[PDB]
């Protein structure tokens, strides 16, 4: 029969009194049979409480955010030269038009 | 978003509208004729013909590139009356109704790349 | 070397290389938890870098 | 040093990396013992959202098992990039002294040895993720130009 | 500025990434052991990969 | 340890540190001054001639 | 350096330009 630990939590030695908490708590003090469940396998665990096989390896990893595809925008290629450039190409353009009528 | 089929439904756009002008100068060099020198009015439409159906060519063409099939079906029966003109190179009544075909004909298509196009633009 | 090659892609299938003890020793009590403090102290990392 | 990273304020991470005597791992410890802004967080979940509001600032440093979860299972505005820092394993427990844990731990490697393992973890964590996997095939980056920078 | 790009720096990929991808381009021929592990994990296997 | 390890900033991490640079007017008003000079003088021999 | 969507485009903005100055260049 399942059922959930009411802790809700793994647990281990208390500092102040050598007592179990979580689900190896209830191992040890007989509560519990078998705790099928995500349990790391450590020292302090292991040497009051009896381990099987690892049914699943892990590591810390890291996480970050996914780059999203990043759609340049429509005017994409007037980034080399700034707006002011531009502008003044143009004012500059008509300019020497002007100068050369 | 940004496809090749895409760009081709934009110079449609551009080309059509030239191929409406020339519809309907026809209608305008028919009335002409009706209403009635006789030979300018004819080698006239000569010349404009074969623009008209050397343009449409890229039509058929573009969209061949573009995999865009479902269009080219709109396009291949007026490609097709072309041949028949080539093939044999009264007749008033008989050019005016072979000719009101041709502005409703170039206008309903002509909104499809009015619309086709949006639907590839902003569909990204 | 010469280094020619590389490794590819994750680890499809996960076992273990364990410490063999014999049935009726008794030394199996001992070395399991040797290993586990040996992991925890991450002696066994340093070891394979 | 642009992306700072943080772990779990109380956890099994934290007190790893303040035993780790690995030239790798020492550096990382002092930056993150030493940090103007929250390099610790209580909850894994308000870690996750800080990951995805920083977008690109926040790497965090959690387990495997859990990553992959919270990107297949979840709205994959985040991924998992690297391997394992260090090796764990899980495993199921039993009372000291009890006659359960013979058969228990050869019904273990049995069934790690079928296949089926495997098959159940591909089945909670890829065939019912969130987001799915769209575009199973990974798309190489073009190195040619594409066509909407010169649109 | 694209070709000078290219020829500045270069980024050469892997043609593969993991497993589940070399068993849909069967492009690359690949091969294990002839008795072993791999061999015998190959051989009893549920999964469609 | 205790001077460089315990570091504010790292030599190896901020190594390139380069970032896209945009190019504005700052550095290339000097060629449009010489654009005006040239008009300016251009338009001086003009009226002189 | 130029993906093969664009020189297909590239050819017939070419033919497209083309075609438009001698449509231009008729009106007159
Ligand atoms: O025995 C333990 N089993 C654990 C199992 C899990 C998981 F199964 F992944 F949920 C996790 N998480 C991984 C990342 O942080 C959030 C939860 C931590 C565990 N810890 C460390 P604690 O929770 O700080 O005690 C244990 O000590
Ligand atoms: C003076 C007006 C200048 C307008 C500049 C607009 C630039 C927009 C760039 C991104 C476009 C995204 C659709
Ligand atoms: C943008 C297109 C505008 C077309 C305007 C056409 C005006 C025609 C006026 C003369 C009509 C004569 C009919 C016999
Ligand atoms: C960046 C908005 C203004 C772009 C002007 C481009 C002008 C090109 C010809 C000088
Ligand atoms: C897309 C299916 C039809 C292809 C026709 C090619 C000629
Ligand atoms: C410059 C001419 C480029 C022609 C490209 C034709 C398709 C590969
Ligand atoms: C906002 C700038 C518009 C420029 C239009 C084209 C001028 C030659």
């Amino acid at each position: 029969r399942l059922e959930i630990v009411s802790d809700g939590k793994y647990g281990a030695r208390d500092p102040d009194t050598k007592a179990w908490n979580g689900m190896v708590g209830e191992l040890v003090y007989g509560r519990a049979d078998v705790a099928v469940a995500p349990l790391t396998i450590t020292l302090v665990r292991e040497e009051v409480i009896d381990f099987s096989k690892p049914f699943m390896s892990l590591g810390i990893s890291i996480m970050i955010k996914k780059p999203q595809k990043s759609k340049p925008g429509v005017f994409s290629f007037l980034d080399p030269l700034a707006y002011e450039i531009w502008m003044c190409i143009v004012f500059a353009y008509i300019g020497v038009s002007v100068v050369l009528f | 978003a940004f496809t090749f089929a895409a760009f081709c439904y934009m110079l449609t756009l551009v080309l059509c509208a030239s191929l409406i002008f020339f519809v309907i100068w026809h209608i305008i060099a028919f009335d002409e004729l009706r209403t009635d020198n006789i030979e300018r009015i004819c080698c006239l439409l000569r010349k404009l013909v074969v623009p008209e159906y050397s343009i449409h060519g890229l039509f058929c063409l573009m969209f061949l590139c573009a995999a865009e099939w479902v269009t080219l079906g709109l396009n291949i029966p007026l490609l097709f009356y072309h041949l028949w003109r080539y093939f044999h190179r009264d007749i008033l009544n008989y050019c005016q109704k072979e000719s009101w075909c041709k502005l409703a004909f170039y206008l309903l298509s002509f909104f499809y790349y009015l619309y086709s196009m949006v639907y590839t633009l902003v569909s990204f | 070397k010469p280094c020619d090659t590389m490794k590819v892609g994750g680890n499809l299938d996960s076992k273990g290389y364990g410490i063999a003890t014999p049935k009726g020793s008794s030394l199996r009590n001992a070395v399991n938890l040797a290993v586990l403090k040996l992991n925890e102290q991450g002696l066994l990392d340093k070891l394979k870098n | 040093t642009e992306i700072a990273y943080g772990t779990l304020e109380a956890g099994s991470t934290k007190e790893f990396f303040r035993r780790s005597k690995i030239a790798v791992f020492e550096k990382m410890w002092t930056y993150m013992k030493s940090a103007e802004p929250s390099v610790f967080v209580r909850t894994t979940e308000e870690g996750m959202i800080r990951v995805r509001k920083s977008k690109g600032k926040y790497a965090y440093l959690l387990e495997s098992t859990m990553n992959e979860y919270i990107e297949q299972r979840k709205p994959c505005d985040t991924m998992k990039v690297g391997g394992n820092l260090d090796s764990k394993g899980y495993g199921i427990a039993t009372p000291k002294g009890s006659a359960l844990r013979g058969p228990v731990n050869l019904a273990v490697l049995k069934l790690s040895e079928q296949g089926v393992l495997d098959k159940l973890k591909s089945k909670w964590w890829y065939d019912k993720g969130e987001c799915g996997s769209k575009d199973s095939g990974s798309k190489d980056k073009t190195s040619a130009l594409s066509l909407s920078n010169v649109a | 500025a694209n070709l000078a790009a290219f020829l500045t720096v270069e980024r050469m990929v892997s043609p593969i990434e993991s497993a589940e991808d070399l068993s849909k381009q069967t492009e690359i021929a690949y091969g294990t052991l002839d008795s072993g592990s791999t061999k015998e994990f190959f051989r009893r296997s549920k999964i469609a990969v | 340890k205790w001077w460089y390890d315990k570091g504010e900033c790292g030599s190896g991490g901020g190594d390139s540190k380069e970032k896209t640079s945009a190019l504005s007017l700052s550095n290339v008003a000097g060629v449009f001054y010489i654009l005006v000079g040239g008009l300016g003088l251009a338009m001086l021999v003009a009226l002189i001639e | 350096p130029l993906a093969y969507e664009i020189w297909m485009c590239i050819v017939f903005a070419y033919i497209g330009v083309s075609v438009v100055l001698f449509l231009v260049s008729r009106f007159s």
